[PDB]
């Protein structure tokens, strides 16, 4: 284990919630939560997804198209 | 001179975007119809009629008896055994 | 090997060094309660250990039967006609695997088969 | 009338004209069951196309016997004639391919 | 309809009936939604902790909904599997050396049937009734019965 | 309560005669994804045809 | 008085003693550029062996514009 | 961290082989006499000389573990050990999340393709009048 | 707080498993020669013959593999008594005109 | 002072387990079997309540040997799956070209796959709550509820799949890897029933054996999902 | 901070008083004293910035 700082640069508190008035874009709110729980997370979970389903569907391109357009005989 | 007043900003963030995103649908679009990615219920392609006119709901035959087929030329059992006549309990109809 | 713990104990950057075999040798240890009973306990691990001359012997063992071990393991699935991993030549007769009778001829006839072959006289 | 023609033409041939020696596709390994089943399966296409009378599936049939028991045979042979014979289904009518 | 909040508020109450978004946005209907013996540890809770969890809690129970359809379509599935070719017997197919009985040692209920064979054994079982020896299932038809996911 | 609703159930008709599934694989293999309501009802008559019970009951329309 | 939200400070130090725990030079904290490169080279090994079905089985026939012993000849 | 170890992750008894670095090295410090300067010949050895807690520094460790033990509040760590605390749940459910919206998708849509040309959209179509789907998993063919 | 195993640990070990594997496999076909052209057809040369008259229309459609060939099992024969292919494509045509 | 351990002289539920088991051997009928089973289930809780009521020693060596014994139970449940994955793969020469259907890679592996990930986030937020010193009365529910489906699904695939165990090698180790991992889930509803909330909190084995039980479990199942639907 | 040149003093960014860039600022009327033109566009600007003749 290396210590190292926190690496949240967002906003820290939006304020007490009144009906929901002064607070950020709901984009804006998502990306301030990732970055407050961490973005390792999200990558390490949706790596594997996302590996399976592009090897899967490359196939589309890379298994049926270009085969009819490329088989010698 | 005419047209120049004609252009706000909206009028160019509503051509500019406007226009990218027509060509996108104008040639996307035939790349999802056949590929069968537009929903069903809102087109149905020639391949899905093709497909579903070859479908029907009254083929009666090929009921069997036995779980395989030995070959020979009398193949699997195709009469209901005796002892399995009149033992379902079937609802008054 | 020093006998003072005042003199530090020399250590490489990597995953294999004295600092890193530090780090994780009292991971499970109920006996290492504080530092100078830890880097007493520690170095006693290490001059017993890693300081016995024919210790080393012994690594290099395990390491060749280790990497003959691998490359077998690794051989049969690349080269070996008879192992099949994919699929593609299961689903179809024996008669049309042509992909899979590729490996066959050149499987057949290693380097070294070639060069002992010739030394059967010395048996016969 | 080439010193490679054996080799020319299809890995069968090879043993077709040396019936008795190892199978290029087969000679690493001295278990020859896989090399049984695909003369078997030869000997059953044979007879779909030419029809057993031929005489190029007889000799398919003999090149089986080379490699494949008796007692394997005549066991097959007895699925081959009922028609249960999972080599000899005609494609058409395979199951390979349905439900994955 | 009420004019006296944004549609977004209004949108927020709705999904917010069970007090959800409520709970998530105040820390004490947080804690006083706990039961009184664990109000006493939560203060001792960070907020990072306290909206993590609800975040972990709220996304598995919102992926419920989407698991049970999933599931009801698989049960929907399999009530109305098509029939399948009867399978040829080929060289290694169907090889027995001994009766079916390790279920039934001693009583050794259909011994021609596989373990799981219904067909076999609802013939099977027919016989024994006609033998006047009862046996339980494959009465019923299908489509009469609740739970079999085979009605039109 | 699982085993026991479904043992009551007359078994679905698993298997078919090899040669007549071929003769109309489209219809059997892929009716059920184009219509499975039609499918079903399809299904439930072969089960009265099979175990002789079609005069003693009334299946729905579909 | 001033004070620091204890959710964002840093992590404590291990402590310097005579026993003193160090992964500073380890270079296991993280997955590397090596790691990423790897993972490059596997997704261009798997697409160029589905585009190109024939170069596991190249050509032949060699033209050189100096010859096979010219450094770009061998690669 | 889930699984438990003596050294690090002592969660069970919550020992600690070094006090906080908070305290000041006159009220603790860790335990290291390692640097102590020679003894004179005229001191005479007292005590029994033994590690252990005739030593003032091991007797302060011991004491402190064991009154740390009641505090009045939470002594908060920073997020990145509560990242860490929770990091398998918070990748497993981002895992269930990509199931349900990025492979639900493209299975969906293989399913459909499938039903109207008789494979996949991954998948060479076969001319060899063979009736299925056939593989799914293209690239292990 | 000390740490074991790499940081990343299970992604690293996961993916550059993987990574190695399909490297490696690829050295070993550039090595060997071995062609890397997918085929998922049977390559029954006959029988492809039969199926390309099938598409050209030369046999009439529906008509099975077993109609075509100079050997019968007994299962096939049983089943070319039954066997009406003129028959399957009046009702196949039947069922495209009710469905348009 | 004490001594370091407080010395166990006598037990005998060795005895009883050990003749429960003899019973299995000499069984006339599968009945008494059926009954057996029960008696193995109580004498096994009564062995467990003697774990339990050693905590009154106050041994902090108790609960690392416990954990490194539950470290040994699960290699040796891997290397069993690993045998079931070495037989699958043995005859792996002979499948895909019999005359059997292999099971379809669209529905059933994909619906498992969620369902098994909901498992593990219900076990994973117990333990964020052991972590806490808190509970959530329904997360028991739903794990049942869970485990019903499960049970469910698996009971109508077996019932209408149309083959069988006698057809071939192949099927005979999608049944039996298929089981193994059923059993090994049936385990975990026999762990899990007594799920509770102790005041002791971090010092109970039960947590975290549950914790690192369920994540095999579902571990498996990828590596069958991947080696049978996929 | 930027108190000595360890601190930062004298770094743009770090030191307060020295910005990171360094911008000519915006003017009202040209140093002959002549207002500024304005000049609003409405369409693109030249490819090459060629002017057109008067
Ligand atoms: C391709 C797509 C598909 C992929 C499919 C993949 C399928 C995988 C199947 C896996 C099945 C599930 C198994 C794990 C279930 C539990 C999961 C869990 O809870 O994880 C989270 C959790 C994370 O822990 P944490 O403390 O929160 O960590 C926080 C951070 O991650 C940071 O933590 P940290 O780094 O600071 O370290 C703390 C933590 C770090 O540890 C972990 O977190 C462990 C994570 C493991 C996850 C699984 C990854 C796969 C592992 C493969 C190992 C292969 C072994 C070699 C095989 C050789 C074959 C020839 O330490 C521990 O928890 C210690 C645990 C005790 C380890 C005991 C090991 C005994 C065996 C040693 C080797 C024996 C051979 C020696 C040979 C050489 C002789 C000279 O893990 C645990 O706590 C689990 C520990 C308890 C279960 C251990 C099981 C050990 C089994 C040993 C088998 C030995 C067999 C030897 C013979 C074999 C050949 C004959
Ligand atoms: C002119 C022509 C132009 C042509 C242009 C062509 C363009 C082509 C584009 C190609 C692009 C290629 C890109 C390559 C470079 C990639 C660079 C990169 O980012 O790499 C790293 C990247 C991510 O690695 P990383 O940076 O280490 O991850 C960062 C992490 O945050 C590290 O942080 P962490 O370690 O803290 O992470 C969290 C970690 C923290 O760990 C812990 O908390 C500690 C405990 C760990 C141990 C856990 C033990 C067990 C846990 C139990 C719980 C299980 C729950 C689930 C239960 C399920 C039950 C069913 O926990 C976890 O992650 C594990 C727990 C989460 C749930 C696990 C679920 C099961 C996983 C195992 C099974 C996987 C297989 C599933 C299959 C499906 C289902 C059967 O790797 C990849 O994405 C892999 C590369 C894939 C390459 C594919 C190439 C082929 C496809 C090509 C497609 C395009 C072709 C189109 C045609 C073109 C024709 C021309
Ligand atoms: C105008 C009204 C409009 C209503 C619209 C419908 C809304 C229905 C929502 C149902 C959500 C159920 C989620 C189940 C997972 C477990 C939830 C949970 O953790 O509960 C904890 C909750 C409290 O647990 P605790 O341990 O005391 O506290 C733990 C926390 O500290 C504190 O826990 P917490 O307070 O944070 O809990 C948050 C939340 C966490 O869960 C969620 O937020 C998940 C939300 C998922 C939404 C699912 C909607 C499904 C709708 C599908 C409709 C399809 C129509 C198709 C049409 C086809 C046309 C051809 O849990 C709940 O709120 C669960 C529901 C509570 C209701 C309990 C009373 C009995 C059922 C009443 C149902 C009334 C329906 C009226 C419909 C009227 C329509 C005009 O547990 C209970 O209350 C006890 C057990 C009962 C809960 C489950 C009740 C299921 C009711 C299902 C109704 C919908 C059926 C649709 C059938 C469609 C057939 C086609
Ligand atoms: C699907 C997704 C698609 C996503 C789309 C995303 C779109 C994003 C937004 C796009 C917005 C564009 C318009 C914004 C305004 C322009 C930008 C601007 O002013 O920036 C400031 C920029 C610089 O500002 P400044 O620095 O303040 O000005 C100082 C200087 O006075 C001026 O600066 P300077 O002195 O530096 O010069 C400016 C510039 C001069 O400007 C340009 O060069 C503009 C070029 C525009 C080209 C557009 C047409 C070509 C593309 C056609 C695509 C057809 C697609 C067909 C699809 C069919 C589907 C079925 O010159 C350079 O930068 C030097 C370039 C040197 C390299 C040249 C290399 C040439 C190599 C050729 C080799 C060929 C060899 C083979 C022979 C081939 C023979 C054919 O201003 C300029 O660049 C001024 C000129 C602007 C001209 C805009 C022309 C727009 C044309 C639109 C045509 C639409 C037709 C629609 C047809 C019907 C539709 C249904
Ligand atoms: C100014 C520019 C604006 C641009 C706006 C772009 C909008 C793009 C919207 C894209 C929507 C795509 C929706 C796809 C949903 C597919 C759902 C589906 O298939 O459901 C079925 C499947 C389960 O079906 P089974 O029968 O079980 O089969 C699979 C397992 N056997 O369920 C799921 O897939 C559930 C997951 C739902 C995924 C929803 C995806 C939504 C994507 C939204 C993208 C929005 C982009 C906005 C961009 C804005 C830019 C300015
Ligand atoms: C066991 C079968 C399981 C199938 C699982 C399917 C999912 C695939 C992904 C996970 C498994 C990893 C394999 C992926 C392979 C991808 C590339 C591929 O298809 O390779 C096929 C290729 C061979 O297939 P065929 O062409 O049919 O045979 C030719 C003649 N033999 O397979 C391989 O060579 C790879 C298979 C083995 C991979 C595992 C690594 C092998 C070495 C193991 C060494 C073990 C000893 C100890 C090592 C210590 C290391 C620190
Ligand atoms: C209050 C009552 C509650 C009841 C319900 C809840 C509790 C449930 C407890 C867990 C049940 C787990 C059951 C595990 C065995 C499942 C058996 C099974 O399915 O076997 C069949 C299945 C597939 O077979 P086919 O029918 O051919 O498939 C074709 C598909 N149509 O696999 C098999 O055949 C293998 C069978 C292995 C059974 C192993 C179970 C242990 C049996 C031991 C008997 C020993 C008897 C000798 C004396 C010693 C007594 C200990
Ligand atoms: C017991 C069986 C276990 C399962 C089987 C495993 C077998 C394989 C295991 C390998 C090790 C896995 C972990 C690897 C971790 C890792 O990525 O480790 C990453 C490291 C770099 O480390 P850092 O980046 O962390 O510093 O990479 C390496 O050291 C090697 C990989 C980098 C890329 C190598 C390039 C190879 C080139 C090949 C020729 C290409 C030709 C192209 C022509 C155009």
């Amino acid at each position: 284990h290396i210590p190292h700082p926190v690496k949240y640069v967002g906003p820290r508190r939006y304020g007490r919630y009144v009906y929901g008035m002064n607070r950020p874009p709901v984009l804006r709110q998502v990306k301030d939560w990732i970055d407050w729980t961490g973005w390792n997370s999200v990558f390490g979970g949706f790596s594997f997804q996302v590996a399976f389903g592009l090897m899967i569907v490359s196939g589309v391109y890379l298994n049926n198209y270009r085969a009819t357009h490329t088989l010698y005989y | 001179g005419s047209i120049e007043q004609f252009i706000n900003l909206r009028t160019a963030r509503m051509f500019i975007y406007g226009g990218v995103s027509a060509v996108f649908l104008y040639k996307a679009t035939p790349v999802m119809y056949r590929w069968e990615m537009l929903p069903t219920f809102l087109v149905k392609t020639e391949a899905y009629k093709a497909r579903e006119a070859m479908i029907a709901f009254d083929n009666m035959k090929g009921i069997v008896y036995g779980p395989y087929d030995k070959g020979g030329l009398e193949g699997p059992p195709t009469k209901i055994p005796e002892t399995s006549v009149g033992m379902m309990k079937v609802d008054p109809m | 090997p020093p006998t003072r713990l005042s003199t530090p104990l020399y250590s490489e950057g990597g995953a294999f060094t004295v600092n890193w075999w530090r780090n994780r040798y009292g991971l499970y240890s109920r006996r290492q309660t504080d530092p100078m009973l830890a880097e007493f306990l520690f170095r006693q691990q290490v001059k017993e250990w890693f300081y016995d001359v024919p210790s080393y012997n012994y690594a290099a063992l395990v390491g060749l039967a280790l990497g003959i071990l691998v490359a077998v393991i690794w051989r049969h699935f690349l080269f070996n006609p008879d192992v099949y991993v994919r699929r593609q030549e299961l689903r179809k007769m024996w008669p049309d695997r042509h992909r899979q009778f590729a490996y066959a001829v050149p499987y057949l006839n290693p380097q070294l088969k070639n060069l002992l072959l010739p030394y059967k006289n010395s048996f016969i | 009338e080439s010193a490679d023609a054996l080799f020319v033409g299809t890995l069968d041939r090879l043993t077709a004209e040396h019936p008795h020696t190892d199978d290029p596709r087969f000679a690493f390994q001295s278990n020859q069951w896989n090399n049984c089943e695909l003369r078997f399966t030869q000997f059953c296409r044979c007879t779909r196309e030419l029809g057993e009378d031929d005489p190029r599936c007889k000799y398919q049939y003999y090149r089986a016997q080379t490699v494949c028991h008796e007692f394997l045979l005549e066991d097959w042979m007895e699925h081959r004639h009922r028609g249960t014979c999972d080599l000899d289904i005609m494609p058409d009518r395979q199951v390979i391919h349905m439900r994955g | 309809i009420s004019t006296s909040e944004t549609l977004n508020q209004k949108i927020l109450r709705w999904l917010d009936v069970t007090g959800m978004l409520t709970r998530w946005h105040s820390r004490r209907e947080f804690i006083l939604d706990m039961d009184p013996y664990f109000r006493k540890n939560s203060g001792m809770w960070t907020e990072w902790e306290r909206k993590t969890l609800l975040f972990l809690f709220y996304c598995c129970t919102l992926a419920t909904p989407y698991s049970a359809y999933l599931d009801l379509q698989e049960l929907k599935h399999q009530g109305t599997k098509p029939p399948r070719p009867v399978s040829l017997e080929s060289r290694f197919m169907n090889q027995r050396r001994y009766d079916f009985t390790w279920m039934h040692p001693q009583d050794k209920f259909c011994s021609e049937c596989r373990p799981v064979e219904l067909e076999c054994k609802k013939m099977c079982f027919d016989r024994y009734r006609s033998m006047d020896y009862r046996m339980y299932g494959f009465q019923r038809p299908r489509i009469q019965t609740y739970y079999s996911f085979s009605t039109c | 309560w699982i085993y026991v609703n479904e043992r009551q159930r007359e078994p679905q008709e698993n298997v078919m005669d090899h040669e007549e599934f071929f003769r109309d694989f489209d219809s059997i293999y892929l009716g059920q994804v184009f219509d499975h309501h039609r499918f079903a009802e399809w299904l439930a008559r072969r089960r009265a045809v099979k175990w002789g019970y079609a005069d003693q009951i009334h299946i729905p329309p579909v | 008085y001033k004070t620091e939200n204890p959710l964002y400070k840093d992590d404590e130090p291990f402590a310097k003693t005579c026993h003193t725990f160090d992964y500073t030079r380890e270079g296991t904290e993280k997955n590397g550029l090596g790691y990423y490169c790897l993972m490059g080279l596997w997704a261009s090994i798997f697409i160029w062996d589905s585009l190109y079905t024939g170069a596991t089985m190249p050509t032949g026939v060699h033209r050189y514009v100096w010859g096979p012993y010219f450094p770009t000849a061998w690669f | 961290k889930h699984f438990f170890t003596d050294g690090a992750n002592d969660y069970v008894t919550g020992w600690e082989n070094t006090p906080p670095l908070k305290f000041p090295a006159s009220v603790m410090k860790p335990c290291d006499y390692s640097m102590t300067k020679p003894i004179p010949k005229h001191w005479k050895l007292r005590g029994s000389g033994i590690h252990g807690p005739e030593n003032t520094d091991l007797m302060k460790l011991v004491l402190w573990n064991r009154l740390k033990q009641k505090r009045p509040q939470r002594e908060v760590p920073n997020i990145n050990y509560l990242k860490d605390s929770i990091r398998l749940e918070l990748s497993v459910n981002w895992w269930l999340m990509s199931c349900i919206f990025l492979w639900g998708p493209w299975l969906h849509w293989g399913q459909e393709y499938q039903k109207v040309h008789e494979q996949p959209p991954w998948a060479m179509k076969r001319i060899d009048g063979l009736r299925g789907e056939g593989y799914f998993t293209w690239f292990l063919e | 707080g000390r740490r074991l195993l790499h940081g990343n640990y299970f992604t690293r070990y996961l993916f550059g498993s993987l990574a190695v594997i399909w490297i490696a496999e690829y050295a070993a076909a550039c090595q060997y020669g071995i062609p890397r052209h997918r085929n998922p057809n049977w390559m029954w040369s006959w029988w492809l013959e039969k199926q390309n008259q099938i598409k050209n229309g030369e046999i009439p459609a529906n008509t099975p593999g077993y109609a075509m060939v100079k050997w019968n099992n007994e299962a096939e024969q049983r089943w070319l008594k039954t066997l009406n292919v003129e028959a399957m494509n009046e009702e196949f045509a039947r069922r495209r005109e009710a469905y348009y | 002072f004490e001594l370091n351990i407080n010395i166990i002289n006598y037990n005998y539920l060795g005895i009883i387990i050990t003749v429960i088991i003899s019973i299995y051997i000499y069984n006339n009928s599968n009945i008494i079997s059926v009954y057996n089973s029960n008696l193995l289930l109580i004498n096994i809780n009564i062995w467990m309540k003697y774990n339990i009521l050693d905590m009154l020693n106050l041994n902090v060596l108790d609960y690392k040997i416990l954990l490194w014994i539950v470290v040994i139970i699960i290699s040796n449940e891997i290397l069993l799956f690993v045998s079931f994955y070495w037989i699958y793969y043995h005859n792996y020469i002979n499948y895909y070209h019999v005359n059997i259907l292999i099971l379809n890679s669209y529905n059933i592996v994909y619906n498992n796959i969620i369902l098994l990930t909901l498992l593990s986030t219900i076990v994973n937020i117990k333990f964020y709550n052991y972590i806490l010193s808190y509970y959530k009365y329904i997360l028991s529910y739903l794990i049942y509820y869970n485990n019903y489906m499960f049970n469910n699904k698996i009971i109508l695939e077996y019932k209408n799949n149309s083959n069988y165990t006698n057809d071939s090698v192949y099927m005979t180790s999608y049944f039996y890897i298929i089981l193994l991992h059923y059993i090994h889930i049936y385990d975990s509803i026999i762990l899990i029933v007594v799920y509770n909330y102790v005041n002791y909190k971090n010092i109970n084995n039960y947590y975290i054996n549950i914790n690192i039980y369920y994540h095999l479990i579902e571990v498996l199942y990828i590596v069958i999902s991947i080696l049978l639907y996929l | 901070k930027a108190s000595t040149l360890a601190t930062g003093k004298g770094i743009p960014g770090i030191d307060p008083k020295l910005p990171t860039h360094t911008p000519p600022a915006s003017y009202d009327v040209l140093s002959s004293g002549k207002a500024r033109p304005v000049q609003v566009a409405k369409w693109p600007p030249m490819p090459g910035g060629v002017p057109l003749p008067k």
